[PDB]
């Protein structure tokens, strides 16, 4: 998965 | 409200112990309870708002992968029938997930949002709105899913516009709000040029602001300006 | 139940699909559900059972934890009081896990335990009963904390004597019967050198007799046998 | 801890 914060 | 009774204060005290316990159901429904009692939040009671729906839905969006997951392979040329079970089962999951990110627009909604005056807490509270819109996307396939799509992108482009003006580009809430938003394009939009350009401008204008920190800030900007690095690498 | 109208065969279904999706609530209360239709557990699924209440009660022993080590600090000589929250908090949890232990227990005396002829299912269930009953005592402080330890002694103790009679010495339900009853000793019934003897005397037979397992028999066995060895280090 | 299966 991409990166979320 | 079963949280009506407990005091407001008390309520903040049991969200940081079950954070500190990893009981994030019990965390959201404290801070749910807390949001209820009226008052606006302060910006350690914003981040255990947070934190608590980001590790629940967190679950639910990961289980709602491996099921949809296997739902896809028993539905591939050659599978072995396996009965309504794992549609049904995903389909719980699935709704479970809508019921929490309803919940937390519904937070945002009455009345989170409205009494937002400072960028900081608006910009947090419309980032969130944009991110559960988000993830009630990530599961959306009717008449309405375009529409889901838009209301994130509405309330992340208000966030933006309102970072723009209001906070220095190495604000870790810009930051934040700038890396999920380049996500939600990649991701969600089919529009990975906009999420790349996004990221790379973000991370340059950034850089560029870090002369002006001190340490601490320094390390909060270089996090998650990292983490904008490692998207960009995934995708370029 | 409101399992009641979903069909045996589902609910073991979708039991395995929770343990994939790690969603362990759901896991046990779809075996839950399974036991309530009334027919005995075959292997597969009596650890199903198992792993899904070890795993939910397991969370909950590790909030337990966490809470009562922080109400502890928050009553030694020089704390700031902190009000009621930590104790009610802990409180809360200590109920939860009370509630999962008894329902466990109440699954196994309706009636799966009256049922279990075989050597294989009635230790693995008097282990259970040993085990949730150690659990209960993990938090036990009042007139009935002795009537506990003693409820899963005697549950331990006919295990321990079915499973001498009934099954070799590598046998992996005998071995972590040990391992568990060892445990109780140690930590529940303040009989460390109980609980060395047995982790060793089991250790040893069990040494004896790998000669007679074909290797996937033998990998089995000495998984636990390590478990037992890992104990003695720690306690000698 | 120690070990429990
Ligand atoms: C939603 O948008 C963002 C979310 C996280 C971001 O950055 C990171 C991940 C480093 C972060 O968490 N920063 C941060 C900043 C200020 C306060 C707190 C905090 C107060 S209390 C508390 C708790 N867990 N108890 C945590 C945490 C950035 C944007
Ligand atoms: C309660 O007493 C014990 C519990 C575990 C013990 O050993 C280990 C940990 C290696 C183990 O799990 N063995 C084992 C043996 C036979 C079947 C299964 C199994 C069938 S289905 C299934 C699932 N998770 N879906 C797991 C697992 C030993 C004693």
């Amino acid at each position: 998965f991409p990166a979320t914060v | 409200g079963a949280m009506g009774s407990m005091e407001r204060a008390s309520l903040i005290q049991k969200a940081k112990l079950a954070e500190q316990a990893e009981r994030y159901e019990d965390m959201a429904a404290f801070m749910k309870g807390a949001v209820e009692k009226g008052e606006e939040l302060s910006c350690e009671e914003r981040n255990l708002l947070s934190v608590a729906y980001k590790n629940v839905v967190g679950g639910q969006r990961a289980a709602w992968r491996v099921l949809s997951s296997i739902e896809q392979k028993s539905n591939e040329e050659g599978s072995e029938e396996k009965g309504p079970e794992v549609r049904e089962y995903r389909e719980k999951v699935e709704t479970e997930l809508q019921g929490v990110c309803d919940t937390v627009l519904g937070l945002l909604d009455s009345h989170l949002i409205k009494e937002a005056g400072d960028a900081e807490s608006r910009v947090f509270y419309l980032k969130m709105k944009g991110d559960y819109y988000r993830y009630l996307a990530e599961v959306a396939t009717g008449d309405d899913k375009k529409r889901i799509i838009d209301s994130a992108r509405s309330a992340y482009q208000e966030a933006m516009d309102i970072s723009k003006k209001e906070m220095p580009p190495t604000n870790p809430i810009r930051l934040g709000l700038a890396l999920n938003f380049s996500v939600f394009h990649y991701e969600i939009a089919n529009s990975p040029e906009e999420a790349i350009s996004l990221a790379k401008t973000t991370f340059d204008e950034a850089m560029a602001d870090l002369h002006t920190l001190s340490e601490d800030s320094y390390k909060d900007s270089t996090l998650i300006m990292q983490l904008l690095r490692d998207n960009l690498t995934l995708w370029t």
